[PDB]
């Protein structure tokens, strides 16, 4: 009954990778899962995952310039999603 | 090619309430510091052949510059005032005062080799030497810089809310001038060599002031991580190889009025000699009341690179707006009691004894250079002191020079009272500040917009 790992930023990359460094107060039961898709709704989802008040971490962020689009999870209480936010600034 | 520093004037809400208000007493400390000075050179007047500025001055050479580098903290440690441990943020600090040591060891060193101003080509102020008791403030006060450099990596650790120098560096002068005339002559103390001896006495305090660090680990949670402040981790270890490149870009950019030095003392030795030695109760009265100004962003610079730890990028480098323009309100409505006010019987005989019967050819500049760089650099204790950007900012600084060389001989040269005359590209170099700097300050703050990459959130 709530909201959102609730920051976003991305600030730089390593224009092929990216340094994507979010909320997490704490945690909550604790866990994060990350999407992991560009916005061309093509080239399949994928995993990133993370543990404590860490969802401050980084991508393998293989492909070059085209656009990305990525969400990060909470994971609770309730073995299941406290609730999910995104942004999508690429290369 | 009309505009090229892009959107210049935003840095703009309503930020009436930027309080950078205790980075005043970043440099209120630093008048309580300026000020021993003169009550050892108007108390080093007891001695008559002690003008003793004569490497006193000339030892604060390889103080300022040195200077530089180390007050090149205030990012790293303001910065990281926006992760957590202050024990890595200090074992920087630790390696650091492992600089303030190891490169005061330096000062402490070059400046053994330093005396040798036995030495000539022109005129006095620069050459002529008989008894030199300087012989010993070049050493008695030059054995100092070590220590002198750890009791600035002080306050270099002094960005997060502490003004705990304000309270020492004043209670640190007044220890001195006791202490200071004990040795030009005194009591029961060593109470003879009196022309350094007034070094001795500064230089003693610098290692009183050096471990009003060690009683500040004190008055909350440390900054204390004085283990072995060893290295060794690739070739030579950085967080120390880090300190280089802010380091370098800005001693060997304070060595700008390291040569308008010798541009200063150039032009009293023509057929100058008499009201053109008088450039200097003119621009010893620069520094004096430049200090508080300038070094306000110089304790500024904390608020901005502080600020992008604490991940507000332009939440800061848009209050390095209205930290900018706020003592650029007195930068300017308090230049005016620079060209205005002169030497009168408000000036005795004091820093520079040369007061009664002279011309006011000296405030003359103190408008057309004056507010014209009041901030222009206080644009790069913001640059650098907000980024990594004294990078060349380095070459901010081979222009104020270059672009003022020439402005050099063009005093001497003149067309009509050229007495600010050489202060022609060396007020226009030292206004194409206004520009390379402050645009990399829309190069640069427009850069926390590329930077700051998810411009908001949620609820
Ligand atoms: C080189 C040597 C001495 C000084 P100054 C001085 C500074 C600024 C403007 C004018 C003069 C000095 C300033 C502040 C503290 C100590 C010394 C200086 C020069 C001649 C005689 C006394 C002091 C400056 C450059």
């Amino acid at each position: 009954v709530s909201s959102v790992p609730t920051k976003l930023e991305v600030v730089a990359a390593t224009p092929t990778s990216l340094l994507i460094s979010w909320d997490a107060r704490g945690e909550y039961v604790v866990y994060y899962r990350i999407t992991y898709g560009e916005t061309g709704g093509n080239s399949p989802v994928q995993e990133f995952t993370v543990p404590g008040s860490s969802s401050t971490a980084t991508i393998s962020g293989l492909s070059p310039g085209v656009d990305y689009t990525i969400t990060v999870y909470a994971r609770s209480y309730y073995w299941g999603w406290y609730s999910p936010i995104s942004i999508n600034y690429r290369t | 090619l009309d505009r090229f520093s892009f959107s210049v004037f935003l840095k703009e809400i309503r930020l009436l309430t930027a309080l950078a208000l205790p980075m005043l007493l970043a440099q209120v400390a630093q008048v309580g510091i300026g000020f021993v000075d003169t009550v050892m050179a108007g108390g080093a007047g007891k001695e008559d052949l002690a003008a003793v500025a004569l490497g006193s001055s000339a030892f604060a050479t390889v103080y300022i510059t040195f200077m530089g580098i180390m007050a090149a903290l205030n990012p790293m440690i303001a910065q990281l005032y926006g992760a957590g441990k202050t024990g890595e943020a200090g074992e920087t600090g630790r390696q650091g005062i492992w600089f303030g040591l190891i490169l005061g060891i330096f000062g402490m060193i070059l400046m053994w080799a330093a005396i040798t101003p036995f030495r000539n080509w022109l005129t006095l102020s620069d050459y002529v030497e008989g008894t030199m008791a300087q012989y010993m403030l070049f050493t008695s006060l030059a054995m100092p810089a070590a220590m002198v450099h750890r009791a600035l990596h002080a306050y270099a650790s002094s960005l997060n809310r502490p003004r705990l120098i304000m309270l020492v560096s004043f209670a640190a002068f007044v220890l001195n001038v006791p202490l200071n005339y004990i040795f030009v002559y005194g009591k029961f103390g060593m109470p003879a060599l009196g022309g350094a001896g007034c070094g001795v006495a500064t230089m003693a305090v610098f290692w009183f002031s050096a471990l009003a660090l060690w009683i500040y680990i004190a008055k909350e949670k440390f900054f204390r991580p004085f283990g072995l402040t060893a290295k060794f981790g690739k070739p030579d270890w950085a967080v120390f190889k880090q300190i280089w490149k802010i380091g370098a870009p800005i001693g060997l950019s304070y060595f700008l009025e390291a040569s308008a030095f010798s541009f200063i003392v150039f032009l009293i030795a023509p057929f100058g000699e008499d009201y053109v030695a008088a450039q200097q109760v003119g621009i010893s009265l620069s520094g004096i009341l430049y200090m508080i100004p300038q070094s306000v962003g110089s304790a500024g610079t904390v608020r901005i690179g502080f600020s992008l730890g604490r991940r507000e990028f332009s939440r800061a480098r848009y209050i390095s707006g209205v930290s900018l323009v706020s003592g650029w309100v007195l930068a300017v409505i308090t230049v005016l009691s620079l060209v205005l006010f002169r030497s009168p019987l408000a000036s005795m005989y004091n820093d520079d004894p040369a007061v009664l019967s002279i011309a006011s050819t000296v405030l003359l500049f103190a408008g057309l250079f004056q507010p014209a760089d009041f901030t222009q650099c206080i644009a790069s204790y913001a640059l650098r002191g907000y980024k990594v950007t004294k990078v060349p900012m380095f070459i901010h600084a081979a222009a104020f020079w270059g672009c003022g060389l020439l402005p050099g001989y063009l005093l001497a040269y003149r067309f009509d009272m050229g007495i600010y005359g050489f202060w022609t590209a060396l007020i226009a170099s030292l206004t194409i500040a206004a520009v390379a700097l402050v645009w990399c300050l829309e190069k640069y703050s427009m850069e926390l917009v590329k930077s700051h990459k998810a411009v908001s959130s949620g609820l």
